[PDB]
């Protein structure tokens, strides 16, 4: 149980996205939008795990810039397959967050 | 000019109110509600953190089915079903089999919600709920509907839920507990926050990454997809669970979790478990089935888990032994009784994977591939009388599911007997076991196909009268060798 | 004993028709499991709880038919034709809504009808909110999929009137701030005797059980009386005082209101064709109606204070 | 005619075998290896015994069935001395 | 030129459907709505080459049945790729025609 | 109620009128309009077969685009760029590179037509057209970009219609000839009916089944999509083409209609036939180059032209020949001088791919055979410097391309030449040289990069003097064999 | 010489920006290669006739930039995202059209409202088809491509505009078949006096070549009256006549408008980083301001009788 | 300097090959060849011949460019006798 012990004891939060046209963008939009955090990118093929310890935030402004495109906020949820920590969302940006440090 | 739905979006939810003309308790009744007799004033704290409201969910949903739809057509002729390897095919079909009818079912614990619970905000997002379930059911009888005029065993994406075939009655037994059995807050913990926020990933994501790997994009992209709506109408369950702990509640959740946990890790073991570390053609295997589980069951949920208050569960040193250990023998189980399933397993013990199965779960050669050894050699030897089942194997009373144990040179195995108003009932773990304690009302009467064969109910008592009973119309539907046993040729 | 059988061009159970199946019937068709087995719907302890409750408030209902299944939605909508007839009607009213607000719409009511909006307009998130609750349950009780999947239509169209209110109360009350917009709706719909009638009906429809009476007071009785003395007089009220916008929403509520009247009538045919069934429905009209002419007469009164 | 569930010693499963109430622990230890040795399990040398299901006592090799106080459906292990 | 006379002196008429959800239901709607023509297919994975003798015809009330759900006949354009014969189109059906006889 | 197009469309293209306030002429120039003196009032009569109206065409086209986007994202992990043939590879430089600014340039001769075609029909379909033409150049700047992060040969998606490389002269050439450089009417009958209905079928669906065998779907479902637009906007072609023939201009409407599609020939000849007898794996070869044509040319297109009243070319049985033989030679010119290219081209000729091209056109191997055998030789001997040239091939005044013929065996070549206003001209065959006798002050002046060579406008004068003029901007761009000549191993 | 280089993130014109390239960057900018050889905009004899068309009338224009190709749709709208919005735009007024039918809208008119139609209304499909041909114009002249972008997508809401009357036209039709809807616009547009001066208008200002010339008069000077002296008085003409359809219409067309004034602000903005240009632009609009007025005068005249 | 196009026996195409003014007809085949023979044409024993593009008569394999009349940028074949 050391193993599980190890698995269990992350703070890791952030997007699970589905492999389209979001992938690079979300992680670039992490990136930009945590300075200070390092994003860890996990990479499955049809989906990309992506995280920050204790909170990740992607604001709508970022992500529309990194994606190049008209985005509103609400339409990440296309390619939204998952995520860890719990979720805080509105209209300027999503927030992936934990209450406890493990 | 436009007004931001944070500006309206508590009108949306201001909608319970004093009831006067019926009583509270008949308006919502326990049995359908569930509210612990926690009152309709504390209900209003409930805050669903992953909101929508009606014109975003139209507009969006109908974008996500454009662009599954338009993949599915754009790939139709890249012949996935002639030239995929037969492995992946029956993954496709245990799978659609399993889940889409089940999808539907769904709807009515989503309905559950929708009419019964007392947290407006509840009965809202219960309703998003019901229509993504039905999405979900309609897409995955879609989907594998061309590939009923190719083979038989595609009917049962449909057929298999109105079947008493084994894997559709450990499903109907395990989705009839946790879904459309139960109240309102019930379905809120058992199913949208423990069985999907906690193992639904491992299915439609974990397997998704297998599918990509494969290089079947419909699939991958379809049931990625399914998961967005997922990730949204399973966060009911959390605001729930937040609700019953502060009003005083908190054991009655924790056992609610506890249970619907090791309920959903029996039945993911024995239709994703081998899916993942056999069915799957070894260059596909993204990660192993226990790999996937450290990542999305204790890594991503079970931390989920602590952070909203809950423990632990009390079975988890159990748990993590099962990982090890459970699925290699439900895979034997399910392939040596292959002739009563409604897919083609693969046994998936060519040298090559042994080595990779060695390499992913250490002493296993030495374990399972004792029993493997046995088989593979009478293939070679054409005895293939001795490679298909002259009687049961003994069934859990609670999973419906053969009971097991670690094979070869370190044997161990244990079932969990109980007597209960004068019947013995046996299960595979202590936890079944402590499950079925915990509410014996719900299974007390309930027979597996053990039980029914015993009492006569399946005729004539042979296996044939049983694959009869189990639904199966023709030949060509009952389960054989994926490879029709060209694997014993690499040994 | 068992055969080789041809693969089949459709599910075994649509094999039979003689037309292609399209994709309503290949989406939509006998998916309640629930049904087969009348000793145990589910598959549990035949005695378990939801088994009794399923034994009692669906098969033991008066209203019987030997196949329900064969039901059809008249307009065979599935999840993604919904999607689509449902977005170009909702895009249009938001567009209305961005429209009639761009041009302060609101301003130029009749002085005094934000008052008659605050009693007789936002307190029906409440009776909304009921239908949707009432259409869930429907849902979940129903003998066949293809009615269920009617039923879930209707209640995510329920909750889209819920939504509507809600938007126009908060818009409303941006003009008019001292109307009580958006803050006394609660107690309106407690309190005030035009919604107790409505509020009587609904509390007492809630707690009908038996899937067919359920069915019969909701579709039949409740949302019929809601069209021709909710619907229809408000907007007559409203051209009255220059309110230019609820006519036009109300229209496309009317619309999502006669499909839900249209299914109902088709399922009614259905079910006469057990004759026994025409003295079941028309028992629990008349049982329902009186309730349903009390909270009409008691709204409208209201609304023409 | 008498069910029992049997697990046969490095077998993976406990199966459904039905003996006789006039069986002895020698023909039950027959009929369950029949559905596991040559099939999931390696032949081997010495004696097929019957146990309750973890019991640490062994059932006489000549004590029938019906002699040994077991109830139908109960479970047995199929060991080696 | 033999085989480039040969290629020429047709009366092929009918649509190229690109390959999706369009393929098979065109090729039954071109069977039904031309009784006694024999259709000929021609597959080449990327579209299908749908022909009959002098005259074709696909009518909107077939291919909604065919296709098995609600359809416009304005749609056909999202799938006709190319077509043989001059084309006449409206509400009701797409004729596919040729005045001449070689 | 909604009334149907029927019933209000004539009012649509009611919108001709008789100028007043300046001349009918002012107002269509016979320079931009080319009417012919045709009066207004007969150009009414114009009725184009395959209509749409702008609520229509929005709905749609946003459909028609949804799917393609949809697509190309999710098939994004199919690792095409990694896993694919370099061949292949190869295909979609050359496409993108000679098509995506092609397209946009289509935009203007749509304009050409919407602004001074005097009938009424053809102006709003040219609207429609403008709109098509710009979505097909957006659609196919946005599929290669993802890749210049891979590969600086993409960038010339965007940068090839910006230099003076020879194939973007010879695209430039022909499309400033028949697109942007004439009157409405002759776009109409040169663009739409000509190339449109005659040869564009070849390039965006004669590649897309080459590019689904390939198992490239985002390709293949990209440019199908595509060819639908052009399904409705090329049938501007045909009514313009009838009401000059009903007005005593079919002798004029024929010349056009012959010019079009020679000069179409002879670039689709230099990049399409490589394409699909050489580049194109050998599994992947749906079709033959000739047999393409004779389906989509000679089947199709010639066919319909003879319905619509027009006669065969006057150059009929030189075009037939030169199916059989052109491609080759040009294969070989591209390959050889690969250099230049911003693809790398396949040299194609493994034993395998040998023995298909003598199936599919016999003689192959005495003929262009003999030039590979040598070629293949110096390769096997590490002469490298035999298998790069030292010098410029001759370039056609009409085509840009090089001036070719049948090596080998039966060795013939031919070259038309012309002296006129004192100087003189070289062409690859007697119809280029009549193309140009047909209109001399549209090509008189031009200089090919062989002129500009000899006239000291490329300098230093040598090969990489020639490739910076070209406009190359690194090592990378210039283009070398597909699989570094490991295609001489099969040999 | 040549060296090695990496992989670029863009397209090699792109690679300086210190942003990442947005959708529109990519597939918009410097698309127009004929302005790259002055001498020869075509790739044909230097001296053909599109070569010296071109030479005249795009590259010798008194408005001079040299960076036309650094201009920036302001929306930065591209052929996907413009079908997106139109496409919600043009649903919405479809449905405005079916819904207003459904309730007879035509036949509550003020008495005679179809003659003002027949006479003020109708006849703009001319008037729009003109700035429809006249937009296709500039597009094929403008120095660069995101400036003809604009024009692209201007030409298409032309054609959407003229089909919006065509449309109600019939439809008006069939209400007051005795009005001459549909069959006396050439007529009207040919001799009546009040659309003289914008025929007029237009046959000069379609004569207009140079591509500076043919902007200005078109998007500064005839576009921008359209908007305050044609659509804007239809509107409160329509509501002194009991015509509630064609306020909402027109909203929907200003809204286009509007984006065309737009973009046209933001191109003079970028023409007047050279100072030279501000008295080439304030002369052709001095230039063409005089039709206009008088065209805009003579319309309303008409109007108002 | 003199610039001709040179279509060589056998070859696939025709070439910008420079000669000068002053050349025989031995060494124009000899320029022309260098481009060819070895590249795309197998090389053989004769003499290689000019003559005018596709001309009856040959040039004298003695006569000089400047002799023989041809404009720059004409054509010529090179054959074999
Ligand atoms: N089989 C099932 C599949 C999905 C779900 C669910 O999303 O709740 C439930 C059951
Ligand atoms: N899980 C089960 C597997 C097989 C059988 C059976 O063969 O009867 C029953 C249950
Ligand atoms: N005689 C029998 C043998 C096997 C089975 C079964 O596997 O279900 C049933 C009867
Ligand atoms: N849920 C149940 C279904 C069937 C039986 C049975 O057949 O005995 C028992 C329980
Ligand atoms: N390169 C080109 C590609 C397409 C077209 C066209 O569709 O007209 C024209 C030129
Ligand atoms: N078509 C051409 C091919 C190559 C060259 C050259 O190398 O200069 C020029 C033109
Ligand atoms: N010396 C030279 C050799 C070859 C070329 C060319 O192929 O363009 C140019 C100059
Ligand atoms: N279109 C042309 C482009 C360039 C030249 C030249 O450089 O001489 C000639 C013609
Ligand atoms: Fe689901
Ligand atoms: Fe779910
Ligand atoms: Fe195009
Ligand atoms: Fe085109």
């Amino acid at each position: 149980s050391t193993l599980a012990d190890q698995a269990l004891h992350n703070n890791n939060v952030g997007p699970i996205i589905r492999a389209g046209d979001l992938v690079e963008p979300v992680i670039e939009t992490a990136e930009i939008d945590n300075p200070g955090k390092e994003i860890t990118v996990e990479d499955r093929r049809a989906y990309v795990r992506i995280a920050a310890e204790g909170e990740l935030i992607l604001t709508r402004k970022t992500l529309e810039e990194q994606l190049g495109r008209p985005f509103n906020m609400q339409e990440l949820e296309i390619n939204l397959a998952s995520f860890a920590g719990q979720i805080q969302a509105d209209e300027d940006q999503i927030r992936f967050y934990f209450d406890k440090t493990m | 000019a436009m007004h931001p739905r944070k500006d309206w979006y508590e009108l949306t939810r201001a909608t319970n109110w004093t009831p006067s003309y019926v009583t509270e308790e008949q308006l919502f009744p326990e049995r359908m509600s569930g509210h612990m007799g926690i009152p309709l004033e504390k209900w209003e704290s409930y805050d669903e953190p992953y909101k929508t409201s009606y014109p975003e969910y139209v507009s969006i949903q109908r974008e996500k089915d454009a662009g599954a739809y338009s993949v599915k057509a754009a790939l139709e002729r890249a012949k996935i079903y002639e030239n995929s390897d037969p492995g992946w095919i029956s993954t496709l079909k245990s799978h659609y089999g399993a889940i889409a009818v089940g999808e539907y079912a769904a709807v009515t614990g989503e309905g559950r919600m929708a009419r019964f619970s007392k947290a407006p905000g509840n009965r809202n997002m219960a309703t998003f709920g019901m229509m993504d379930e039905l999405r979900h059911g309609q897409l995955q009888l879609f989907f594998p509907h061309e590939y009923c005029k190719k083979d038989r065993q595609f009917d049962w994406a449909w057929r298999a839920y109105h079947s008493n075939e084994w894997a559709a009655i450990a499903a109907k037994h395990f989705f009839d507990d946790i879904i459309t059995g139960r109240d309102a807050i019930s379905v809120a913990i058992m199913l949208t926050f423990s069985f999907e926020t906690g193992f639904t990933n491992m299915q439609f994501l974990g397997l998704a990454a297998d599918a990509a790997e494969a290089g079947d994009y419909t699939f991958a992209n379809l049931i990625s997809s399914i998961q967005t709506d997922e990730s949204r109408h399973a966060q009911q369950g959390g605001p729930a669970l937040q609700l019953l702990i502060e009003n005083g509640k908190r054991e009655e959740a924790q056992k609610k979790v506890d249970m619907a946990i090791w309920r959903a890790w029996r039945l993911f073991a024995v239709l994703t478990g081998p899916v993942m570390d056999y069915y799957t053609p070894l260059e596909d295997r993204s990660q192993s089935f226990k790999e996937f589980m450290y990542e999305w069951i204790i890594g991503q949920f079970e931390r989920s888990l602590i952070d909203l208050g809950l423990d632990k569960p009390w079975y988890w040193d159990l748990f993590l032994k099962d990982i090890d250990e459970l699925h290699h023998s439900y895979h034997m189980g399910v392939w040596y009784w292959r002739t009563t399933a409604w897919w083609n397993p693969a046994a998936g013990v060519t040298p090559e994977e042994r080595d990779w199965l060695e390499e992913k779960y250490p002493g296993w050669n030495k374990r399972w591939g004792r029993c493997w050894d046995v088989i593979t050699e009478n293939v070679l030897n054409d005895r293939m009388d001795l490679v298909s089942p002259e009687t049961l194997p003994s069934v859990c009373n609670m999973s419906q599911i053969p009971l097991v144990g670690v094979p070869g040179d370190d044997w161990n195995i244990e079932v969990f007997s109980l007597e209960h108003n004068g019947r013995l009932y046996h299960f595979g773990s202590e936890v079944d076991r402590w499950v079925f304690q915990q509410d014996p009302v719900q299974y007390q009467n309930h027979m597996n196909i053990v039980d029914r064969f015993l009492a006569g109910q399946i005729q004539p008592m042979t296996l044939e009268g049983a694959l009869k009973y189990m639904g199966f119309q023709s030949i060509e539907e009952m389960g054989k060798d994926a490879h029709d046993f060209a694997w014993a040729d690499k040994c | 004993s068992f055969e080789s059988k041809k693969p089949m061009r459709t599910w075994s159970h649509l094999a039979e028709m003689r037309k292609k199946p399209s994709e309503y019937d290949i989406v939509s068709r006998k998916l309640h499991y629930s049904t087969n087995n009348p000793d145990s719907p589910w598959e549990l302890s035949p005695d378990s709880p939801m088994n009794l409750w399923y034994k009692q408030y669906r098969n033991a209902s008066p209203l019987k038919h030997d196949n329900w299944d064969a039901f059809t939605d008249p307009d065979q909508l599935v999840y993604r034709t919904y999607n689509l007839m449902q977005d170009g009607q909702e895009s249009y009213v938001q567009s209305l809504f961005d429209q009639f607000n761009e041009r302060e719409h609101d301003q130029m009511v009749r002085e005094g009808w934000e008052h008659t909006m605050a009693r007789c307009y936002s307190p029906l998130r409440y009776l909304f909110h009921c239908l949707q609750m009432s259409s869930a349950y429907v849902q979940q009780m129903a003998p066949a999929s293809t009615i269920s999947n009617c039923c879930i239509l209707q209640t995510a169209d329920s909750l889209r009137w819920l939504t509507h209110t809600a938007y126009r109360t908060h818009e409303l009350s941006l003009t008019y701030p001292d109307a009580g917009l958006g803050e006394h709706e609660r107690e309106l719909w407690e309190k005030e005797p035009g919604w107790q009638g409505l509020r009587e009906l609904m509390e007492k429809q809630l707690t009908a059980f038996d899937w067919g009476e359920a069915f019969v007071s909701l579709n039949l009785v409740v949302k019929p009386m809601i069209v021709e003395s909710i619907f229809k007089p408000l907007q007559q009220q409203a051209w009255e005082n220059n309110d230019t916008l609820l006519p036009l929403l109300i229209d496309s509520q009317l619309k999502d209101a006669e499909r839900h009247s249209r299914w109902s009538k088709a399922l009614v045919k259905h079910a006469l064709e057990n004759p026994d069934n025409h003295a079941v429905i028309e028992g629990w009209i008349e049982k329902w109606r009186p309730l349903a002419d009390r909270a009409a007469e008691a709204y409208l009164s209201m609304l023409s204070s | 005619a008498f069910p029992v569930h049997a697990a046969f010693e490095k077998d993976f499963l406990v199966q459904l075998v039905v003996v006789d109430l006039n069986d002895s622990m020698d023909q039950v230890a027959e009929k369950v290896a029949y559905h596991c040795v040559n099939r999931r399990v390696a032949p081997r040398e010495g004696v097929m015994r019957v146990r309750k299901h973890r019991s640490t006592e062994l059932f006489p090799r000549d004590m029938t069935i019906a002699e040994s106080g077991l109830n139908p459906t109960e479970v047995i292990d199929v060991v080696f001395e």
